[PDB]
RNA sequence: CAGCUAGUUGGUGGGGUAACGGCCUACCAAGGCAAUGACGUGUAGCUAUGCUGAGAAGUAGAAUAGCCACAAUGGGACUG
RNA sequence: AUUGGGCGUAAAGCAAGCGCAGGCGGAUUGAAAAGUCUGGUGUUAAAGGCAGCUGCUUAACAGUUGUAUGCAUUGGAAAC
RNA sequence: CAAGGAUAGCACCGGUGAUUGGAGUUAAGUCGUAACAAGGUACCCCUACGAGAACGUGGGGGUGGAUCACC
RNA sequence: CUGCCGAUAAGGUCUUCAAAA
């Protein structure tokens, strides 16, 4: 605009928001305060398994899950794989992501880590799904 | 740490290790890209990225280098004075294992690496244990001794076929070298200068 | 040896009473790598005929380019529509640091060392247009001598 | 020398002249007039020594209260000017003060930069020679 | 987040502090700061520097190094 | 988007005016020297940054010498 | 002199809450057909009232309106 | 010369390519 105008009211930068907000909240429990500390991936416990329908082009039945994380945020997380051992009550170790078919899902469950089983009958891209090398 | 199928990568690009031993072979005289999908159309018009990466592999497969080593050497040579297009060619050709094969004391380049790794070589006044030392023209890289009697010295002692940039001085095995290699001794297998700009994008 | 390199192959189409008339358009840059370069854009039902006509048009319009020590003498901004391309002198050794349409024009002209930046749009026609306007407005240090009544550029 | 028209000028003395030269170049006009100030006279004197304009004459009234400079541009035989583009540095508001180390070189010395350090307006080359810098009025190339 | 500040502003004599000082005291006054952002809220140890950027600068204040602050929480003092 | 963007039809000219503080501002002369420019001195801890070299089989790394930035003071320049 | 304790009323901030308001997102739900052509009553802006709903009408304002036309 | 005149389930192809003769 003009030098005089910018000296009075400087240039305020637009902000930046994350894509996986629920993974950066830590509850201390001893004081019951939530701080914003970034963490790559977080552990949670599922509450409700089921199916959802993709947006428009896609047509299928995708398995979602309502997992409550160590914090106090409830997020619907897609189970990336063919077949699950979730039994409404289980523990899962969520990661980042964003499935485009289901609106609202922005997290993925890391497969084959804790209570959740690996994805057997897979020889391609195993390192991501978690299957022991056939050897 | 290297590939065990040098024929496959040499046959695709088209250029061998400069004697065509891996291209002539004893069978089928194959000059097609390997795999079932070798005899197809859509041959030319590789994008600049495509041809640069294929060519970049050619340079770093001719000498047995890992790309990370390449980034290190490029970062070293890049900053100095100016258009250093005469230095990095000498630097890339200054590898100790490269000079020993060009010394004429090994049947193949990577076989020379094994002899280097096994300690059968001495530098000017010290020994060699790592096949990555950067040499400078003037060092009497005298050959070892306990290796002149091994059942493989025959082709090794036939160094009469040698490039002019190395004054091997056989028998006495003085093993010196000078007169840095011109582009003539670096044949058209890899002769280009826009790989520097490719690494300029990838390496600061 | 006027080499030629396709810089873009778009797929334009009009609509008729049922169906879509589809014709390919090519943007070829022809250059002798000594100071002569032209551009030609042509449309045809098939790629071969389009390429022939585009090269013919490009060869019909060849401009003259001056090089100083292999690089560009002075910084210049080429403007064409909403595309603005910045050209900068470079020391002998950097190489062509250009990319895309700008890189093709500079290589085909003869220039070696060159700093470039597309400050505007990413439409190939405007990038080539901007590069050529910037290169054509360049002033030699002898034309200004006739103008300034100096001593052949001498301080 | 007589005129018939009123002579006006802008309050900013560098860009006033800059508009006159650029408009005259753009409109193919040759002779223009404006009111005279010592800075504008000085920038025009170094300008005519470097050869961008042909003549530059400042005039005064018969009462000694007003002075107006009427300058003409140096066109070649084919009627294309010698000036190509003008751009001002020490804009109003933001005064440009540069030491010697950041003294600009316009088009690798092809153009001239006007710098009034301590002895009136002064060219970039002689500023480098004296190794002293200061106010930079405008870029002319 | 538009008023805030009553030892807050100043003088006097005295006391106290390694030292100057409303640091403290008795008296005399009503000032001081504030739209060029006081005050309030939220946040945070600061810096040399680390990563990034052609540059202007953006970003974190790893390690280590300077300064400050703290030693379960909140106060007081001895020795020196 | 200071360097480095825009506001007719794409986001963006307040419905218009009187207007204090702020920003900008005709020509000439004199002085001062606050900006501006320059010389000398002090300082800007060390490590890190960049250059050269040495030492580890070369490197990574370590050491080594060089390498600015700003502030204050003093002496001049007088074009804005 | 004074940490702390008890009593007392203001100030700021957070969580939760029966019930309720709208909002977004959703392959193939129901009632109309308001807008894009003169969209079949030209459209749009402000405003007041009214109606299942899009919206209708009154007042002012615009062409970012079609047709029309002139030798 | 101005009656009346409302609606139309979802997702979808089709350009393979100029290296050249
Ligand atoms: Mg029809
Ligand atoms: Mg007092
Ligand atoms: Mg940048
Ligand atoms: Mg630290
Ligand atoms: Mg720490
Ligand atoms: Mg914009
Ligand atoms: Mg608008
Ligand atoms: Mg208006
Ligand atoms: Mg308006
Ligand atoms: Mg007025
Ligand atoms: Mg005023
Ligand atoms: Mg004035
Ligand atoms: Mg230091
Ligand atoms: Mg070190
Ligand atoms: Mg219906
Ligand atoms: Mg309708
Ligand atoms: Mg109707
Ligand atoms: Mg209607
Ligand atoms: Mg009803
Ligand atoms: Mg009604
Ligand atoms: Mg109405
Ligand atoms: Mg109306
Ligand atoms: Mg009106
Ligand atoms: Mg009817």
């Amino acid at each position: 605009a003009t030098i005089a105008q910018l000296i009075r009211k400087p240039r305020k930068k637009k902000k930046v928001k994350s894509k996986s907000p629920a993974l950066h909240y830590n509850l201390n429990l001893l004081n019951k305060k939530v701080t914003n500390v970034y963490s790559p991936l977080k552990r949670g416990v599922c509450t409700r398994v089921g199916t959802m329908t993709p947006k428009k082009p896609n047509s299928a039945l995708r398995k979602y899950a309502k997992v409550r994380l160590t914090n106090g945020f409830e997020v619907l997380t897609y189970i990336p794989g063919e077949g699950h051992n979730l039994q409404e009550h289980s523990v899962t170790l969520l990661r980042g992501g964003r499935v485009k078919d289901l609106p609202g899902v922005r997290y993925h469950i890391v497969r084959g880590t804790l209570d959740t089983v690996g994805v057997e009958k897979r020889r391609q891209q195993r390192s991501a799904y978690g299957a022991k090398k056939p050897k | 740490k290297y590939t065990g199928s040098i024929f496959k990568r040499s046959r695709r690009l088209g250029f061998s290790l400069l004697e065509n031993n891996k291209e002539f072979s004893k069978g089928k005289k194959r000059k097609t890209i390997p795999g079932q999908h070798g005899n197809r159309f859509r041959s030319s018009t590789m994008s600049g990225y495509a041809q640069q990466l294929q060519e970049k592999q050619r340079m770093q497969y001719m000498y047995g280098i890992t790309d990370k080593q390449f980034r290190r050497l490029f970062r070293l040579v890049l900053k100095q004075r100016g258009n250093l297009a005469v230095n990095l060619f000498r630097v890339l050709e200054s590898r100790l294992d490269n000079i020993v094969y060009r010394m004429g004391f090994a049947p193949t380049r990577r076989s020379a690496r094994q002899l280097v790794n096994h300690g059968h070589v001495l530098l000017n006044d010290r020994t060699v244990d790592t096949p990555s030392i950067i040499l400078n023209p003037g060092d009497k890289v005298r050959l070892k001794a306990k290796t002149i009697k091994i059942p493989i010295v025959k082709a090794a002692s036939e160094s009469g076929v040698v490039s002019p940039f190395v004054e091997t001085n056989n028998k006495t095995f003085e093993g010196t070298y000078v007169r840095f290699p011109e582009r003539s001794e670096l044949p058209a297998g890899i002769n280009e200068s826009y790989v520097v700009e490719w690494y300029k994008r990838l390496v600061k | 040896e006027f080499e030629e390199r396709i810089v873009k192959l778009k797929r334009i189409s009009k609509t008729t009473k049922g169906g879509r008339n589809m014709r390919f358009s090519v943007l070829v840059v022809v250059g002798n790598r000594k100071g002569k370069i032209g551009y030609g854009i042509a449309k045809a039902l098939e790629v071969p005929n389009a390429i022939k006509k585009a090269i013919k048009a490009a060869h019909n319009s060849l401009h003259t380019i001056e090089i100083h020590k292999g690089s560009i003498y002075h910084e210049v901004i080429g403007r064409s529509g909403a595309s603005r391309v910045l050209l900068k002198p470079a020391p002998q050794g950097t190489g062509i640091i250009a990319g895309g349409a700008i890189r093709a024009i500079i290589e085909l002209a003869g220039y070696s060392d060159i700093y470039t930046k597309n400050l505007g749009r990413n439409t190939p026609i405007n990038m080539i247009h901007a590069t050529m306007d910037g290169i054509l407005k360049q002033l030699s240090p002898r034309r200004v001598a006739i103008l300034r009544n100096k001593n052949l550029n001498e301080l | 020398i007589t005129t018939t028209k009123p002579i006006k000028a802008h309050f900013d003395p560098v860009a006033d002249l800059l508009t006159k030269i650029n408009n005259a170049r753009k409109a193919k006009l040759m002779t223009v007039t404006t009111i005279a100030s010592k800075l504008k006279i000085a920038i025009l004197e170094i300008l005519v020594k470097e050869g961008y304009l042909a003549n530059f004459q400042v005039l005064e009234n018969k009462s000694k209260t007003k002075r107006i400079v009427t300058f003409n541009l140096k066109y070649t035989q084919r009627r294309i000017p010698s000036i190509n583009g003008v751009k001002q540095i020490s804009k109003p508001g933001l005064r440009i003060y540069r030491p010697f180390e950041k003294l600009p070189l316009v088009l690798n010395g092809l153009g001239i930069a006007i710098i009034s350090t301590s002895d009136g307006v002064m060219t970039d080359k002689v500023a480098r020679l004296k190794k002293i810098g200061g106010e930079i009025l405008a870029y002319v190339w």
